[PDB]
């Protein structure tokens, strides 16, 4: 490829890396709803198993 | 065992009919790109994409349509009756089958053993 | 932002290996990501593998590529193909690697947000391991040939090999 | 878990690992020595320790 | 941040080297220096991994990695060769005579 | 003897957890008065919803 070509690649390659820094940081800040939403979920299953215990 | 749903037999349908679009896709994609290319296609890019492209909504088409009213006889069939059997499913499979692989296949004796596989792989579920 | 850049020309190297018409440039832009990696290596602190990168991935078995690679002579035709149909199988696999392979760590490490705030004063300093520093070669030194001699010798044992190999292959005595 | 650190001294996670490794082998049910591998995994990866620290940068901006 | 971003590095190697695989079809030469980068992206794995916990067994397997990746390109690049001389060319249509 | 209805009403909770921990919650939630404005009929109806589904096709088997 032509050396502008290749510049140009490795810019929009930075382009997509800053991105990758940005979905990083999403991902970090929804930590405490996965663990919410994940803790709200056993306590449904472990729910139903002990009233499904019972009988 | 099973109490982990909210159905819906439109819905079951709808999801049904998505899911097998999504398979045929997947499916006529790996299908395309284990052929080769006819040899007045290869110092031309455009035409294999097309082609490529082709299959997958072709399969795509296919399986929606295999998904979709596999579950949706089912349904009808389980609904119409209030009767909850391995029989519900098995005619569904079976007029799936039959019909959408006899359309594509163009044989009534196809249509009947895709009918028969297909009831026989939903008895075993 | 150093890492972006590093990651970016990797990537586009790599690109460059894999699309390259002419194998002798794929060879060339091997080396290019090879170099990036050993930059990589001297980010991490690890001078003695940065070196060493550039020693033998470079300096022996990139040469070796080339050499056979520009000895065959290797006309386009035996290895042209259209790549536009591989899109969308290549935009499947990446897509499924890509989201399952480049967050797996994000749940185990969960990365520190940078705050508005200078948390580098709550950097505690030991001075007992700094009166005298190791450099990373005398520690990987302390247990190549000690501690874990047996891989050592193993790893000469597929050396060997290697040599044996090349002879019975390739030997044609004049 | 080997404890050879890579400047020289022992690692960093390794008194974690072996107060693990002591209670493991003793304990018959593994659930024994939970608080001890979750501390050595802590070690390893700092998860709790950074997600606390976002929660901490999270109720700032929220607050900002 | 760091850690994330020197897996991300070594990710898109290891991506890089499926690809080749997947691209270079009637490319073998190519198919395995893929391959060589794919062993590249494992090894910087490992040290980063070795940093990262504070442990030199990483150090030490990527040492002895790269003895492998030695040897392999070695005799790879034989068999290269051999198929290379009894053929006249390296077009794939001419190693595919064992099939079924 | 026993009212078929209440019998499998109470058997069909298993299949209706979720939506009876959430009528739960609201339940916590709105203990405090606020001018006897609050409610949870919206989780209530859900429950119930759920559960009358779960009985309607097999309550008449055990009737005549």
């Amino acid at each position: 490829v032509k050396v502008l070509t290749y510049f140009g690649m490795t810019l929009a390659a930075f382009a997509f890396w800053q991105s990758m820094d940005k979905v990083h940081v999403w991902i970090a800040l929804h930590q405490d709803e996965k663990q919410e939403r994940m803790e709200k979920e056993a306590e449904v299953r472990r729910v139903r198993a002990e009233l499904l215990r019972k009988a | 065992r099973y109490l982990e749903e909210e159905d819906g037999p439109l819905m079951k349908t709808i999801k049904g009919s998505i899911t097998g679009f999504g398979a045929g896709t997947i499916y006529g994609t790996i299908l395309a790109t284990w052929k080769d290319v006819p040899r007045v296609e290869r110092n031309v890019a455009l035409p294999g994409l097309i082609r490529t492209l082709k299959m997958m909504g072709t399969h795509g088409l296919t399986f929606a349509a295999i998904g979709g009213v596999y579950i949706g006889v089912e349904q009808l069939v389980q609904n119409f009756r209030s009767k909850r059997d391995f029989y519900n499913g098995a005619i569904g499979g079976f007029v799936a089958g039959a019909s959408v692989l006899g359309y594509r296949a163009r044989s009534i004796p196809t249509a009947i053993a895709a009918g028969a596989t297909l009831a026989v792989t939903s008895a075993l579920i | 932002m150093i890492l972006s850049v590093l990651s970016s020309l990797a990537l586009v190297s790599g690109l460059m290996v894999v699309r390259a018409k002419n194998p002798v440039h794929s060879v060339l832009f091997f080396i290019l990501v090879f170099c990036d990696t050993s930059g990589l290596l001297l980010l991490l602190g690890l001078d003695f593998f940065a070196m060493i990168f550039l020693v033998v991935y470079i300096g022996a078995i990139a040469v070796l590529f080339l050499f056979v690679v520009m000895m065959f002579h290797i006309q386009i035709a035996e290895i042209h193909e259209e790549v536009l149909r591989y899109l969308p199988v290549s935009g499947i696999i990446g897509l499924i690697f890509w989201w399952e392979m480049f967050f797996i760590l994000d749940n185990e490490s969960i990365p520190l947000l940078p705050t508005q705030r200078n948390t580098t004063s709550l950097r505690y300093t030991v001075y007992a391991g700094k009166v005298r520093s190791w450099t990373n070669l005398e520690t990987l030194g302390n247990l190549l040939y000690t501690y874990y001699f047996v891989w050592f010798l193993v790893s000469s044992l597929i050396l060997l090999v290697a040599m044996i190999g090349a002879i019975v292959l390739t030997m044609h005595r004049t | 878990a080997s404890g050879w650190g890579i400047t020289g001294n022992k690692g960093r996670c390794y008194d974690f690992w072996m107060d693990f490794s002591e209670c493991m082998s003793h304990c018959r049910e593994p659930k024994d020595c939970t608080l001890l591998r979750e501390d050595y995994l802590e070690c390893l990866h700092h998860s709790k320790e950074f997600q606390r620290r976002n929660r901490i940068y999270k109720e700032e901006q929220r607050k900002l | 941040m760091d850690l994330i971003k020197y897996f991300t590095f070594s990710m898109i190697i290891f991506i890089l080297g499926i690809w080749g695989i997947l691209l270079n079809r009637r490319n073998i030469l190519i198919m395995l220096m893929s391959i060589e980068l794919m062993l590249l992206a494992v090894n910087l794995n490992f040290l980063v991994f070795s940093v990262s916990l504070d442990d030199m067994m990483g150090q030490v397997f990527a040492l002895l990695v790269l003895t492998v990746a030695a040897a392999e390109s070695a005799i790879g690049l034989a068999i290269f060769v051999i198929t290379f001389r009894v053929r006249g060319t390296i077009a794939v249509e001419f190693i595919n005579s064992i099939q079924g | 003897v026993v009212d078929p209805k209440k019998y499998l009403e109470e058997s069909c909770k298993p299949k209706c957890v979720k939506p009876l921990l959430e009528y739960q919650a609201c339940v916590k939630r709105i203990q405090g008065d606020d001018s006897g404005h609050k409610h949870c009929t919206g989780q209530y109806f859900d429950y119930w919803q759920c559960i009358d589904k779960c009985v309607a096709p097999k309550l008449f088997a055990k009737l005549k």
